[PDB]
């Protein structure tokens, strides 16, 4: 998998 | 009827050779959300195509 990133 | 207009809420910097580096505030067209996390993208403002992490975006007008 790819996680997204977190959101600033 | 195939418009998928969003809007970008952040900044987002690429890291990869397909992904899309997009400014807050510019407004996207999506042309593939198949993988659902990840979608492919079209900067409406800059003209760039490539994948966008689709938690930084919302619908837009
Ligand atoms: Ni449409």
């Amino acid at each position: 998998r790819r996680p997204l990133p977190p959101l600033p | 009827g195939s418009h998928m207009t969003f809007v970008a809420l952040y900044d987002y910097e690429s890291r990869t050779e397909t992904d899309l580096s997009f400014k807050k505030g510019e407004r996207l067209q999506i042309v593939n959300n198949t993988e659902g996390d990840w979608w492919l993208a079209h900067s409406l403002t800059t003209g760039q195509t490539g994948y966008i992490p689709s938690n930084y975006v919302a619908p837009s007008d």
